[PDB]
């Protein structure tokens, strides 16, 4: 059904595509930093668009757009929104987006609990998870 | 599910054990490893020194059974895996119930085991089986000394106000929604169910310059009436009060009438119009409590039931969710989280339809 | 085969039916073919007429389960089998008995297959699972001539005090309950479903160190009254007294909390607040008495409505199973099986909320 | 879509539950296991105790939907799926409205249905015509 | 009916003989006002109980859904909305079955 952050990500997209006063406000707050590969290469091109002074509409947008984005473009113009995002709703999907790169992380970690157990270390391996339960509750 | 939930829990917070184990043994846990968790939780718990992730990983390893349950593997799936630790008790409550229902199961299913191996006894097998089977703040009131128990009125609490019918519990909300109106700077919002709007503005008109035996209702009035409702009129026409006598409304649209007034010109005061007569109950007030804390603002929800708490309660829940309880009868304030619980005493003119401080 | 020697002594004596009858009913019968012999047995039995082999043949055969059993052939078979009739009684209770067994193990294993398909419920399954397999003195009331007519309150009495509302019913066994904690070294358990535990406790503050008009209620206190609470509550501070205003609680729970206090502490009495509001009232009746019965304990049942009998009596049994009936008018003692009935009167305070001697 | 959203914002606040349950009630939802968690997702509320991932899929196994609606796994993917809990009432109000516009549909359908059926009536199916259309 | 008159010719006044012969009097009462509501007219319902207020109301809701109730005794406006509450008294001539100023 897809994890949180990616429908951030997917949504937060839509919105900017097709408000473009959105789009500005996602440009100094997020990179990308978008955590997907598409999500990145039409971060770009979404941010660009509208320095060409442009207007505003997808109808523009999913025709920029190499073609090998066209289908993810385009179905992310359809996807289901209002058009209006909450206050509190942009500052909930960007901290999604900026905060994965956290959760990437802690696997690194995890690893690490995983091999220090296998050599019997065994309070070592819960020093690490127990770092791990903070850095989740964050 | 339920189990982890506890353990997890106890990794998180972990004051999170206190009542775990006021509720749950190691025993009331169908799995084992859960039981054997739960058991070293307590005995490191029983020093020292305290509980956490390293001190339990040790206790277990120490007592072998560290490998017999997960790894630390295990013990870090449940930390890490739960959210919350303002259950606990819980998911507490949810293990002690089924292990309640596996000690009957089994009591009950040693009875009929038991009903063919004896028999031969009849009374020690019908004996030993009822043996085995039963085992100042705020926002001011205008009320001297109600403010003082009180201080406000505050934002985020949902009072409930209830008194029998004719004792004055619609004239005692309505003098503190004026008060607060004409004194302060601060929008009051009333939802009149019962009264028309302009049944009550009367009612408030009278509040003020003391009007009212000769009276407004009865046509003419004295030129000492005429020169005082102008100036109650005046002093009554700058004030923030917004009145809504919508018939029988639900939840939903208090909520939603209440949620714009408080973007557009301010809002510090809900004066919900009799509870039992909005459209259970106790879902109700769930969402009056919920409507409090949205909007920062202290919700007056009145209600009809001596007087003493068992008197509303046996109707709706309400007691756990108002976290301050009026009752008319003497202000008796029987509830408060601020502090102090006793009587206040007021006096009440009728002819005015005032309560006046003493 | 006890089963074949009833019936077939019947057949024999005849009034060997009799005590056969006394001790079982159709129902006991294992083979349905018995229960309808039985059965037949007892319907000719009823006019009539009397009972033998020709005219059992015939009621079976009327109402068409002749065949249906034996034929003649299993009603002669069971005749001319049986040596004597001087058994029967027997044989009858052989059968009763193992009819008891059938019965066990049908509401014992209803109770592990009703385990799975509730969950839901545990607090329903535990108590259908109790009722399904159910089925001076003396001790000081400090009142010198109430003692004198009752001697005690002794234990596995069930005493009814009854009285019309705001009568003083309430404050009269909390009287009760703290003379025999304050001057005796008994435990006393008081459930108060009505009024909170703390509003409780002030009611025997103020009925002790003579303390309130001034009030405990209204704010402030004279260092008279000051220095009174503070021996009150010290007087009060080592009393055996515990309170359970739990809302409104069912009989098992009041029997299993009583039961955990008794080994632990002591436990003298269980004065519960107000029956009609405990939770088809003659079936709690009969388990107050079986609780008093268990805890050789008096336990004292405040009830609600001149007074009589017929007030209390038209609304659920009480009257056969309660040994002790007083009512608050003076003190009516209406039922009593000690001995004497009559009217002990006594004084009442208000101000500090007490009954006092005369 | 906007169902498994309104599921998923209460997993996470969940006072969302105060204003999903303002506008919804579990007949709203299109799918049964839908209805099944909304409802499940009140019954807890109304103790209680709160509302949450754990207290839920055990009020679900309690009355033994547990494995009827997804697992643990649908209530996971829900949790799991939704990025925010802001919009929530939402979303009701639109699972609400497909909820509005199937019940036009029913006691329109069941108008034509009761046409040919009745005739014999005209006026009894005027009026519960009008009855009907009105609730 | 009165629906169809007000599309066809015009409508300004609804005069309904009595209501509690129209065929749950609170859900008629109900009715009365959300059909004066939708035709932007006055609905003139009569009805039958000294008198004053509980003498109808014992009887069926109304009271909450008519915004002016008038009896005849003197015409008492016991409630109206748009102002003022009394009595208002009326001459009847009866051979020409009129009411008429005073």
């Amino acid at each position: 059904l897809l994890p949180a952050f990616q429908n951030a990500e997917r949504l937060l997209l839509a919105h900017m595509m097709r408000s473009r006063d959105v789009a500005l406000v996602v440009q100094e707050r997020i990179g990308g930093r978008f955590n997907i590969e598409e999500h990145r290469a039409l971060a770009a091109y979404i941010y660009a668009f509208y320095e060409e002074g442009h207007e505003a509409d997808p109808g523009a947008l999913i025709s920029r757009i190499p073609g090998e984005l066209q289908p993810l473009a385009s179905e992310l113009s359809l996807l289901l929104i209002a058009d209006d995002v909450s206050e509190q709703e942009l500052e909930d999907y960007i901290r999604h987006v900026l905060n994965r790169p956290k959760w990437l992380m802690l696997k690194v970690k995890e690893q690490e609990k995983t091999e220090a157990e296998r050599r019997k270390d065994f309070l070592t391996a819960a020093r690490i998870a127990k770092e791990m339960i903070e850095m989740k509750k964050m | 599910e339920a189990e982890q939930a506890v353990l997890g829990a106890v990794f998180l917070d972990p004051a999170a054990l206190v009542p775990a184990s006021e509720i749950l043994i190691p025993e009331d846990f169908y799995r084992a490893a859960h039981q054997k968790i739960f058991h070293a939780m307590l005995r490191v718990a029983d020093r020292g020194e305290p509980v956490d992730l390293v001190t339990v990983t040790a206790e277990l390893a120490a007592s072998e059974q560290l490998e017999e349950i997960g790894g630390v593997s295990y013990l870090s799936e449940l930390a890490d895996a739960v959210p919350t630790a303002a259950n606990v008790e819980y998911y507490a409550r949810i293990v002690e119930e089924k292990s309640v229902l596996r000690r009957l199961i089994r009591t009950a299913t040693s009875i009929a085991q038991d009903g063919y191996t004896r028999e031969d006894e009849i009374d020690v097998l019908l004996d030993e089986a009822d043996r085995k089977i039963m085992e100042i703040t705020g926002i001011p009131t205008g009320f001297t000394e109600l403010d003082r128990m009180t201080s406000g009125f505050q934002r985020s609490d949902l009072i409930i106000v209830a008194a029998r019918p004719s004792v004055g519990k619609t004239a005692f909300a309505l003098n503190i929604a004026q008060n607060v109106a004409t004194k302060t700077n601060e929008n009051v919002a009333i939802f009149s169910l019962e009264m028309s709007a302009q049944q009550l503005v009367m009612r408030m008109l009278c509040a003020e310059g003391n009007i009212n035996a000769q009276n407004l209702r009865t046509g003419k009035l004295t030129p000492e009436d005429w020169g005082k409702l102008t100036m109650a009129m005046g002093s009554l026409s700058n004030a923030g009060i917004y009145i809504d006598d919508t018939p029988s409304i639900r939840v939903s649209d208090i909520r939603a009438k209440c949620r714009r007034l408080k973007q557009e010109s301010g809002l510090g005061m809900i004066v919900i119009d009799y509870l039992q007569l909005i459209q259970e109950v106790s879902e109700i007030s769930r969402s009056l409590k919920a409507l409090a804390r949205e909007l920062e603002v202290p919700v007056i929800a009145l209600s009809q039931l001596r007087p003493m708490m068992s008197d509303i309660r046996e109707s709706g829940s309400i007691e756990q969710d108002a976290d301050i309880v009026a009752f008319l009868y003497e202000i008796i304030i029987a509830k408060q989280r601020n502090g102090p619980v006793g009587t206040v005493q007021l006096a009440f003119i009728k002819e005015y339809n005032k309560f006046v401080n003493l």
